[PDB]
């Protein structure tokens, strides 16, 4: 979900959007400023935060070397759902 | 293959090489792609309990250059044995 | 013979006697060299030993066999070249002491 | 100009269609490889030796990786050695057939160009299926062959062997007792053996005139002790006879490929040392040491003992020399290339003393100068 | 001002200058050399072309990587000119065809074009608008061409009053119009007494780029005259003497012959070359440059064979 | 520190060689400007020649003066031959400015620099 | 062969053909780089680096890249001594500044000095 | 072992010398050369028909420089700069920032398709297989500006196909 | 030991040891260092006053033939009193041998132009003239090969930078190619790739 | 027949392997050699370019692009 820029154009997923005194606006003449609709923030939040009732779990991301290498993350705190650094997703525990 | 036989006769009558049998129009000789995948063997490594890297340390066995002189004699040596003269061929030499 | 194995090269009809007078001129020019240089010792040793290889061999192909560095005319040309360096080594006196020092910390590599 | 094979300035100061002087002003293809390999590391500057020569795409890689491994005291496991020998002969086959082809283009002879370039398209298909490259397979790391040959490939090599034996018999059918090509080129480029030594020629020239010398048969830089072949010798010299020497090196290359397919052991790919070659993927995902060696190996490059070394291979040109000078570092301090193409370019004056300009064309086209390698 | 308009480093080949130019025309002669000095100066050059893309490919390799940019326009719309001057530091008006077509007269080019672009430029908030014109524009008769340029100067001083109107005299250059018209006389020549003062094109565009980078340029119209001021018949003698073609003196409108037989007068009411501070080069060495075409291997190489006085 | 020489034993033969090279470059310029079909007066060429000689005025070592003489004689070899082109001989001229100033003030407005 | 020899230093600053702005204005610095602080180990000592000064690097307007008007800023020269560093700087011609090779100061330490009775050095946690 | 060439001589028999004379007269093996060429004439040719019949390839071929992502997940690159550290002509410009969560990312990930040389070293170095060579080789650009890929160009290029790249890696992951 | 480690030889090692001592005995005027690496290729380290005597001795004398030549690249090394290293690489034909002749030199002192004894040396010598600038006295032909004509500066030195000073482009102002000072569009980010922690313990020079 | 006549050269319909969204057709013959196994037929007005003429590469969908470069044996 892209936002609205003041110049009648599209913003990007990183907030680098233009100003009202820009020359690159006039290098955007008659051609698309390309942008991806797919946003990295707006897909991770639409994942179910999984719950594994052990203490420290693995993460690979699925598949054997078809994903990120192993990481063993801790699930002790309940104030923060435990987050893999590579998978980009969270976890919890149950008891 | 699948050509008229009189023009094939004109081919082998144009040159006596039996052009039909090895014709360099390979039809289905290459095997089926997406084969059964290989389980790659590993040779003299990860056999346990004696893979001390000190043994096979080809990096730490480089030696600095040994020196001779600076700034009753069975002698006048050559750098090498004088190299033996070769031998003629077997399968159709000339002569 | 016929068909020497090289391009710009063709043997003469008398290998033996040309080879002998070559090695005797080598002994001569080496005789003009002063005694103290062991260069004289090594050259005289290997040249008289190769001559002694030549002395007892009235067979062309057998002398090609026993003497190293075949076949035949490469030895002749190589001996001509040795006469050329002997004529050069009347000059240059290569048994004299060294010319002056290196910078004494040069040939250490890793810098 | 197309007879100027590649790019080659030739100031010919002639008397009219029967010359006086030839001047090979080369340097137009000068790129700066030696300066660039000063400012890089080994694993990074390997594609400059992909891209230095541009026909023998694998043997010069073999030369560079052998220079590093002769510096580094590592012997790779023998399956990598036999695959290296295999691609050495296949790439040598490709280079000799392009030499015959471009000399045919210079002399006229428009069709064996097309025939043998269909064969060379099959060769590039082999490189495609091996490394995912059309013309520049890196594929030979210091540490051996990387990412080994896939399933169902030796079928293709076997079928190519049979059909190519037939096709090279058909090239001998086409040319070679053609009256017009023979009596076109007989007595041009005579090279005496004394001059062949002191003018620094190497390889195909020294085979092609007189002396019986072979880098493969006299210096095993690989597993060439167990293979059995025989190198042809030119004895006239007479450039026609040099051409015959190239044809018989091609068919002997087919023989070496036959022995190599007989004697392929299924051992391994890379060396048993993760401090030299990067490990494979399952280790890369699980083991800690594999990840550390992977990461530091692709950042810094492995450290190298100091040394001013040299080696040479039997390129399809000849004595291809590589001279490394290595600081105790991960960076080569100065590499250097001795090109047999450059050496063969040196004697162009004595090859063209007493002839006309069509002979100049046939002499430039008759020795496999490429000038991507002649420049250094 | 917005950032990345500020200058940076040694000028030339991607040094960001303080100017973003919008050049009308530029397919022909003067605009091409102006774009050449801007690309050496290292600016960003918006140029419209209303033509086949081959001339815009021709001026492609002049600027650096992506420093130039192209668009399409016409003398009939307003969206294209407005989209041209959406983001423009400086804007110059070079337009004008030497001959009338069947659709665009000498009327309505210098009336419909500079009013429209001047109005949308003043309403677009540009700075340093520079309009070119010719010398000796009279309101009176004997030149449809020069009276239309006079009305053009009147309109451009009328609207957006702090503009800069620049007139040179006739210009000679590496692909000159008028000496390459003196090419065509060789297959056939007219001689009358009239003074004339040409000026070489690259010091013209040097004065243009200094005046476009330097304020005090607005309001005051400028006149660019070379140091020559000599007679027509001496120019004809000089050009056929440099060309070494033998002569006997006696794509063309009659407006052409009216231009080259009008006059060339002076105006000390306004500054010029060295009062702006740019060097002026004489005729002769640039004539040896531009007459290489006509010689054909007889006296092809010569330098100092002939000198012709001014007055 | 007796360095082996190049040609001379003192600077007098070096002065003789460099004035002989200047004689050669004097007589060789109009041949080139007549031959490469340039657009430059002869006197401008000769004056930039002597300017390029006066550029190296402070040189005092005899080996170095000999090496400059060898450089100049190699380029006069390349200009008695036509092995060079129009681009190189115009590249010896400095005509496409490059009008870069020398004052402090202009280097201050166009700055980040001394 | 027994020439001039006399106190006249070398003047390659007209041979090597580098232009005069880069000859005169460039002020070199000869120094020893200290240990990379976040790492440890001083194997990256023992090498006299000659560096040049740094000049402007601007935003490439098309990519935001780092584009410079410097030919020379990528240089670094590895020497072994200080005398030969000074010699090369005087020989090639350009300006130069020198900084010392500041060694570590060797201190005496002991685990038996960590533990005591009446000396206040006491980590109280090992 | 050696096998040298042109140890031959003209045999002095009468049938031999008259056959060499007949070959001198009629150019007989010249006609044999004509016959060999006609034997390749009636041979069926082997071309392809380009817009319709494309030529073959390999599963390990090197193409596009595209990027993947997780199953319904983030951008797989983690800004570890190994691709630049192996990039031989330094065509990988990486400027990194972490995003608004705490997880680490990029800002600018530019590949210079001009300065690239298509090693595959950034395939072999990328720790998560985030940058992958594509299959297709059709760039063919009328400007010089439009061969400098930015990040969103690369990700829209990698979202033009993944099942392609998933198929090639899935059939090729065990080898490398 | 047996796998992954290149087995060193001893026959050629001892032979080249004896041969180096042989040459050192027989030319005491022009021998400073004889050295053998672990992989046994001979190096002879030479004052540049007996270059022509050593080459005339090594091509001849029939105890070592040494017909074939390979290049002499004077690898550019600062910090030494004499900078450059002329590196002959002699390759014999009757013996299967490799010796190297490293003679040293510096920036102005000429060496004696080995073209007269090896005809192959001519273009290699012109290459090292054009790329480094070691002038060769007693030489027939010294042109510039593998550079531009109007270019100078001897670019393989460590003093010449990675990108050149000059840069060619076209302009229509004079309708030709002109030269300009260099402007790069990207910095060429140099990488610090020098690890600490004593990468090889055997090669420590004696510290000050 | 006029379409396939002025398409390029072929008449070899008779295998009829598959078709895909964008409408385009994919044929694969057994009888020809290595190089004329498979081919494509481009449908017209797939993006309204009057693409009967001037057909481009990469009008193919990517799954058939992997199929048509002969990396697998099945559609
Ligand atoms: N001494 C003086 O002061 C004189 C000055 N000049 C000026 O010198 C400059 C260069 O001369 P010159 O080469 O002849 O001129 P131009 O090349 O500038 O010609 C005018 C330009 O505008 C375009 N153009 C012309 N008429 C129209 C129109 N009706 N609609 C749309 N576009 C149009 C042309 O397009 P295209 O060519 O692509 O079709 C051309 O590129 C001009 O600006 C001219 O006014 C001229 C004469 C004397
Ligand atoms: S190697 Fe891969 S994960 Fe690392 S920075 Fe490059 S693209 Fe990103
Ligand atoms: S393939 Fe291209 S982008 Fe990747 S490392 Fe090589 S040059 Fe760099
Ligand atoms: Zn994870």
């Amino acid at each position: 979900g892209v936002r609205t820029s003041p110049t009648g154009e599209k913003v990007t997923h990183t907030g680098q959007v233009y100003d009202d005194e820009d020359y690159r606006r006039v290098r955007f003449v008659g051609r698309q400023k390309e942008v991806n609709e797919n946003f990295a923030i707006d897909l991770i939040a639409e994942q179910p935060v999984s719950q594994v009732g052990s203490r420290v779990i693995s993460c690979d991301g699925g598949g054997g070397a078809l994903g990120h290498p192993r990481v063993y993350i801790n699930l002790d705190k309940e104030t923060k759902t435990g987050t893999c650094g590579y998978c980009g997703l969270q976890f919890r525990q149950q008891h | 293959a699948s050509a008229t036989r009189l023009i094939q006769g004109l081919r082998n009558w144009a040159s006596g090489r039996d052009l039909q049998a090895k014709l360099q129009l390979r039809y289905q000789e290459i095997s089926k792609r997406t084969q059964p995948p290989p389980k790659l063997p590993v040779g003299p490594s990860h056999r346990l309990s004696n893979n001390y890297y000190c043994a096979r340390d080809g990096r730490r066995e480089a030696m600095p250059p040994s020196i001779v002189m600076s700034s009753s004699e069975k002698k006048a040596v050559s750098p090498a044995p004088p190299i033996k003269r070769w031998e003629l061929s077997q399968d159709e030499p000339y002569l | 013979k016929k068909t020497t194995g090289l391009v710009g090269l063709a043997v003469c009809e008398t290998p033996h006697e040309r080879l002998k007078i070559l090695y005797t001129k080598i002994l001569d020019v080496l005789g003009h060299i002063p005694k103290n240089a062991a260069y004289r010792k090594y050259t005289e040793q290997i040249t008289n030993e190769k001559l002694s290889i030549v002395k007892a061999e009235p067979d062309v192909k057998k002398l090609e066999e026993q003497l190293q560095g075949g076949q035949i005319e490469e030895v002749i040309l190589q001996a001509e070249n040795e006469l050329s360096l002997a004529r050069k080594m009347i000059q240059w006196k290569p048994w004299e002491p060294l010319v002056e020092e290196p910078p004494a910390s040069q040939w250490k590599w890793p810098i | 100009h197309p007879a100027a094979h590649g790019v080659l300035r030739l100031v010919m100061e002639l008397s009219g269609e029967m010359v006086r002087k030839c001047d090979p002003h080369i340097g137009l293809l000068h790129r700066g490889t030696e300066k660039l390999i000063e400012y890089k590391t080994y694993l990074q500057a390997l594609p400059y030796f992909d891209r230095l020569d541009y026909v023998s795409m694998m043997c010069n890689e073999q030369a560079y990786s052998l220079a590093v491994e002769k510096l580094l005291n590592i012997q790779p496991p023998p399956r990598a050695q036999w695959i290296r020998v295999l691609f050495g002969e296949i790439t040598r086959l490709l280079n000799h057939i392009m030499a015959v082809t471009t000399h045919a283009l210079d002399i006229g002879a428009m069709t064996p160009f097309f025939w043998m370039f269909e064969e060379r398209e099959k060769m590039f298909e082999f490189y495609e299926r091996v490394s995912g490259a059309r013309m520049h397979a890196a594929y030979v790391r210091p540490g051996g062959v990387h990412q080994d040959l896939p399933l169902g490939l030796m079928d293709d090599i076997y079928e190519f062997s049979k059909n190519f034996s037939l096709r090279i018999d058909e090239l001998e059918e086409m040319l070679t007792n053609n009256r017009i090509w023979r009596n076109r080129t007989v007595d041009i480029g005579v090279v005496t053996a004394e001059d062949a030594l002191n003018y620094g020629f190497s390889g195909v020239m020294l085979r092609g005139s007189g002396i019986q010398w072979d880098l493969r048969k006299t210096q095993p830089y690989d597993v060439y002790d167990q293979v059995e072949f025989d190198v042809p010798i030119g004895s006239r010299g007479d450039c026609y006879d040099r051409y015959l020497c190239r044809v018989e090196e091609m068919r002997q290359s087919i023989r070496i490929i036959s022995q190599c397919l007989n004697k392929m052991p299924p051992g391994e790919i890379k060396v048993d040392d993760a401090k030299v070659s990067p490990p494979k993927r399952a280790e890369m995902k699980t083991s800690m040491e594999s990840l550390i060696h992977h990461f530091k190996l692709y950042t810094e490059g492995y450290q190298v003992p100091p040394g001013a070394t040299y080696t040479a291979i039997e390129a399809p040109k000849g004595e291809f020399g590589v001279y490394l000078v290595s600081d105790g570092s991960s960076r080569p301090y100065r590499c250097k290339i001795k090109a047999p193409g450059f050496a063969h370019l040196a004697g162009l004056d004595k090859m063209s003393k007493g002839h006309m300009l069509a002979d100049v064309v046939a002499i430039i086209g008759t020795q496999d100068i490429v000038f991507g390698e002649v420049d250094r | 001002l917005h950032h990345a308009v500020i200058p940076h480093g040694k000028g030339g080949r991607s040094s960001v200058s303080g100017i973003v130019a919008t050049v009308f025309g530029a397919t022909g002669f003067l605009g091409r050399y102006l774009v050449n000095h801007l690309g050496r100066m290292g600016s960003q050059v918006i140029v419209p072309y209303r033509c086949e893309p081959y001339d815009t490919m021709h001026l492609r390799p002049m600027g650096d990587l992506g420093q130039i940019i192209f668009m399409d326009w016409n003398g009939r719309d307003k969206d294209s000119i407005r989209r041209a001057v959406e983001h423009s530091n400086v804007v110059i008006n070079l337009v004008g065809r030497e001959w009338e077509t069947k659709n665009f007269d000498f009327e309505d080019v210098f009336v419909k074009i500079p009013q429209a672009i001047a109005q949308v430029s003043k309403e677009a908030g540009v700075e340093k608008f520079i309009h070119i014109s010719h010398l000796n524009a009279d309101i009176k008769s004997s030149s449809k061409y020069l009276r239309n340029k006079a009305v053009g100067e009147k309109e451009v001083r009328e609207t957006f009053p702090e503009a800069t109107i620049i007139k040179p005299a006739d210009i000679f250059g590496r692909e000159d119009r008028f000496l390459n018209y003196f090419a065509n006389i060789r297959w056939f020549s007219l001689g009358k007494k009239t003074v004339k003062q040409p000026v070489y094109i690259v010091d013209v565009t040097k004065g243009i780029i200094n005046a476009i980078k330097d304020p005090d340029a607005r309001g005051k119209t400028f006149a660019f005259v070379g140091p020559n001021r000599y007679l027509l018949f001496d120019l004809v003698q000089y050009v056929f003497a440099v060309a070494h073609r033998p002569f006997l003196p006696y794509w063309t409108t009659r407006d052409k012959v009216e231009r080259i037989h009008t006059t060339d007068r002076t105006l000390p009411h306004l500054p010029g070359l060295e009062d702006l501070g740019v060097q002026a080069t004489p005729l002769e060495l640039k004539a040896i440059e531009v007459l290489r075409r006509h010689r054909t291997y007889r006296w092809l190489s010569s330098e100092i064979e002939d000198v012709q006085p001014a007055k | 520190t007796s360095v082996k020489p190049i040609f001379s034993r003192d600077m007098n033969e070096a002065k003789r060689r460099v004035r002989e090279l200047y004689r050669a470059w004097y007589r060789e310029v109009p041949n080139t400007v007549h031959l490469f079909q340039l657009d430059i007066s002869v006197k401008q060429g000769r004056d930039k020649v002597r300017e390029m000689f006066k550029k190296n005025a402070h040189v005092t070592d005899p080996r170095v003066v000999d090496l400059l003489v060898i450089k100049g004689k190699m380029e006069l070899e390349e200009t008695i031959n036509v092995w060079k082109q129009r681009t190189h001989v115009m590249r010896f001229f400095h005509e496409t400015e490059a009008p870069r100033p020398k004052d402090f003030l202009s280097k201050f407005y166009v700055g980040h620099d001394p | 062969t027994q020439l001039i020899t006399v106190d006249e230093k070398l003047d390659i600053t007209t041979l090597t053909g580098v232009p005069e702005e880069h000859i005169k204005t460039r002020k070199a610095r000869i120094f020893v780089p200290a240990r990379n602080n976040m790492q440890s180990g001083v194997n990256n000592t023992k090498k006299w680096k000659m560096e040049f000064d740094t000049r402007e690097r601007w935003e490439n307007p098309l990519m935001g890249w780092a584009s410079t008007a410097d030919p020379l800023s990528n240089l670094v020269l590895t020497f072994s001594t200080k005398e030969d560093a000074i010699a090369f700087a005087e020989k090639n011609g350009w300006s130069y500044d020198v900084e010392e090779r500041k060694v570590p100061k060797p201190k005496s330490k002991s685990y038996g000095a960590n533990f005591s009775w009446n000396k206040r050095t006491r980590v109280s946690t090992k | 072992t050696y096998k040298y060439v042109n140890l031959r001589e003209p045999s002095m028999d009468m049938k031999s010398v008259t056959d060499r004379a007949a070959q001198t007269l009629l150019w007989t093996e010249l006609i044999r050369g004509l016959g060999m060429t006609l034997s390749y004439l009636f041979r069926e040719p082997a071309t392809i028909n380009y817009p319709f019949e494309k030529g073959p390839l390999s599963p390990r071929f090197r193409g596009e420089h595209a990027l993947r992502r997780y199953p319904s997940g983030e951008e797989r690159c983690i800004a570890c700069k190994l691709c630049e550290a192996v990039c031989p002509a330094q065509a990988i410009t990486i400027e990194a920032e972490p995003r608004a969560d705490g997880s680490r990312r990029t800002t600018r990930y530019d590949i210079d398709m001009t300065k690239c040389i298509y090693c595959g070293f950034c395939q072999e170095a990328c720790p998560v297989d985030a940058i992958v060579e594509g299959p297709n080789f059709e760039f063919s650009t009328e400007t010089h500006e439009e061969l400098l890929y930015n990040k969103e160009k690369l990700l829209n290029n990698g979202d033009k196909w993944e099942a392609e790249i998933a198929a090639n890696i899935q059939a090729d992951y065990l080898y490398r | 030991t047996r796998p992954t480690v290149r087995p060193r030889n001893d026959v050629a090692h001892k032979q080249l040891s004896a041969f180096g001592e042989y040459v050192a005995e027989i030319l005491p005027k022009y021998v400073q260092q004889v050295q053998v690496s672990c992989f046994s290729e001979l190096e002879i380290c030479i004052h540049p006053d007996g270059v022509i005597p050593v080459l005339t001795f090594l091509r001849d004398h029939s105890n070592a033939q040494f017909k074939s030549l390979a290049d002499l690249t004077a690898v550019d090394i600062p910090t030494r009193q004499n900078r450059f290293e002329i590196v002959y690489n002699l390759l014999s034909l009757r013996f299967n041998s490799r010796i190297r002749v490293k003679t040293y030199t510096d920036e102005l002192t000429p060496v004696e132009s080995s073209v007269s004894v090896y005809k192959a040396a001519n273009w290699y010598e012109r290459e090292i003239w054009d790329m480094f600038g070691v002038f060769f006295a007693n030489h027939p032909d010294l042109r510039r090969i593998l550079t531009d004509y109007g270019f100078e500066g001897h670019p393989f030195r460590k003093d010449f930078p990675l990108s050149g000073y000059v840069e060619l482009r076209y302009d229509d102002e004079v309708k030709r190619v002109v030269a300009e000072p260099v402007e790069l569009a990207q910095e060429f980010r140099k990488f610090d790739l020098n690890s600490p922690w004593e990468a090889f313990p055997a090669y420590r020079q004696p510290p000050e | 027949y006029l379409r396939v006549l002025f398409r390029a050269n072929d008449v070899r319909v008779g295998t009829l392997v598959g078709e895909d969204k964008y409408g385009n057709k994919y044929y694969e013959d057994n009888k020809q050699f290595f190089g004329r196994h498979r081919w494509v037929i481009y449908t017209t007005e797939m993006n309204g370019k009057n693409t009967f003429w001037d057909v481009d590469g990469s009008m193919v969908p990517p799954e058939w692009h992997r199929w048509l470069h002969c990396m697998t044996d099945d559609p």
